[PDB]
């Protein structure tokens, strides 16, 4: 699994925080792997370890030993799970609300909906009538662009998939050599 | 708690502040509860 | 007082100043006498310098003697202040456990070191904010991409099981 | 113990949302049988 170990590095920077990336180095190295050894090799403090290895038990990536010494191996299976859930961020964020124009006078800054805009259209002025005030209804425009900012989200999200596109590929080699 | 979420703490704090939160919860809903402390705001005076 | 010869604390400066003098870039060896007549403490008496080369220089647990001069106690590496993007290179002993507090008395300022250490690849990682010094190098490899926290913070279930499966019957 | 519900074969603290997610799991006729009506 020298070529998962490569794609493990890579996951480690893009995913995990510097520190973090520096103790899961040595955790790639299999052939020594004590609680004890590692605590060394890092030079971090005991309880500053002990946190780090509380978030590595919380992401799956660390295994207890009993041996006491503890061996720690390369366990996780949650790298796939944060892609997926970052895929589900990307369907989140291109399928936000529709135009709806909102008819709000900014005086009152009152947000009437398109539906809530026959109220306040009056016959005899012939206008949308700000009801809570006395102007005109003005369109939301700029303000409150959910219809802007779905495309918007959409194409910042798609643009992050070229860039790992590589890594979810090596993760998709990885997963057919599985079976 | 959400603007510390959003930023990503260590989650040590995030592990305290959440029990507060459920126990601000709880304490509005039940004060006869077993445990769950009640909270005086001023004068030695019981919550509702 | 158990054993202490003269005034109290001169063994520990004498070996203070071996490391001062190092710090300061002059290196020259000194015998025990020599020494003292630097820190002008050549005026001992016989019976206290007697006893400093009989005991007190015995007694330091990291002394380091290399024949006829002895050398510093606290740092037996010479402060040679180079070399230091080769130790990093080697990421196995993480840049030999570097510490900033080693450094900066070698030959140059804090201020001129920090200057250095920005425009370098090398970079310097602090759990402790002074307690301790590391030097690591991430590359350029890493990316902030967009919102890699927050993607992170959508997936709170932790140690719940089965949220993949959910997300594998989307991906089905 | 107090506000907290540990669950023991490693008595790990229960998680509310891990609760909630199994409870939106749990089919509605399983939930008829211990006396909760679904709807
Ligand atoms: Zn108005």
């Amino acid at each position: 699994p020298a070529a998962l170990k490569r794609l493990a590095k890579y996951v480690i920077r893009g995913f995990y925080g510097i520190e973090h990336a520096l103790a899961l180095d040595i955790l790639i190295r299999n052939s020594c792997v004590k609680e004890e050894d590692m605590l060394e090799l890092l030079k971090f403090d005991r309880k500053q370890l002990r946190s780090v290895l509380n978030n590595l038990k919380g992401d799956k990536f660390i295994k207890c030993r009993m041996r006491y010494f503890i061996n720690y191996r390369t366990l996780v299976n949650v790298v796939k799970y944060k892609l997926d859930h970052m895929r589900r961020r990307i369907e989140t964020d291109e399928r936000d609300s529709t135009n709806r124009a909102s008819f709000k006078c900014p005086v009152c800054s009152s947000t009437f909906t398109d539906l809530e805009a026959n109220q306040l259209f009056d016959p005899m002025t012939g206008t949308f009538r700000c009801t809570f005030c006395h102007t005109e209804v003005e369109e939301d425009e700029s303000a409150m662009p959910k219809k802007d900012a779905r495309t918007l989200l959409a194409r910042f999200n798609e643009q992050i998939e070229p860039i790992y596109a590589l890594l979810r590929e090596t993760e998709d080699v990885n997963l057919a050599y599985e079976i | 708690l959400r603007r510390n979420e959003q930023n990503g703490a260590a989650a040590h704090v995030i592990a305290e502040d959440v029990k507060l939160l459920q126990f601000h919860v709880a304490t509005m809903v039940d004060n006869e509860l077993p445990g769950l402390p009640r909270a005086m705001q001023k004068s030695g005076r019981p919550l509702k | 007082s158990g054993s202490s010869g003269y005034k109290f604390g001169v063994l520990a400066k004498i070996v203070n100043y071996m490391k001062t003098r190092h710090q300061r870039g002059d290196t020259h060896p000194l015998t025990l006498d020599e020494i003292l007549d630097e820190t002008q403490h050549l005026d001992i008496g016989l019976k206290q310098k007697q006893w400093l080369m009989t005991e007190a220089l015995v007694n330091n647990p990291k002394i380091e003697v290399i024949d006829g001069k002895y050398a510093f106690k606290p740092k037996y590496n010479v402060r040679d202040k180079k070399a230091l993007l080769r130790l990093l290179d080697q990421h196995d002993q993480r840049g030999l456990g570097g510490i900033l507090l080693e450094d900066i008395e070698e030959a140059l300022p804090n201020s001129q070191k920090a200057v250095k250490a920005l425009g370098d690849q090398i970079l310097f990682v602090n759990r402790p904010d002074k307690k301790k010094i590391l030097f690591f190098n991430d590359k350029s490899c890493q990316f902030s991409v967009d919102e890699e926290f927050q993607k992170l913070w959508r997936s709170v279930t932790v140690d719940s099981m089965d949220e993949e499966k959910i997300e594998e019957y989307l991906k089905r | 113990s107090g506000l907290e519900l540990y669950a023991e074969w490693k008595k790990i603290l229960l998680s509310p949302e891990r609760v909630h997610e199994i409870f939106k799991r749990i089919s509605d006729e399983e939930c008829f049988v211990l006396g909760m009506e679904p709807r």
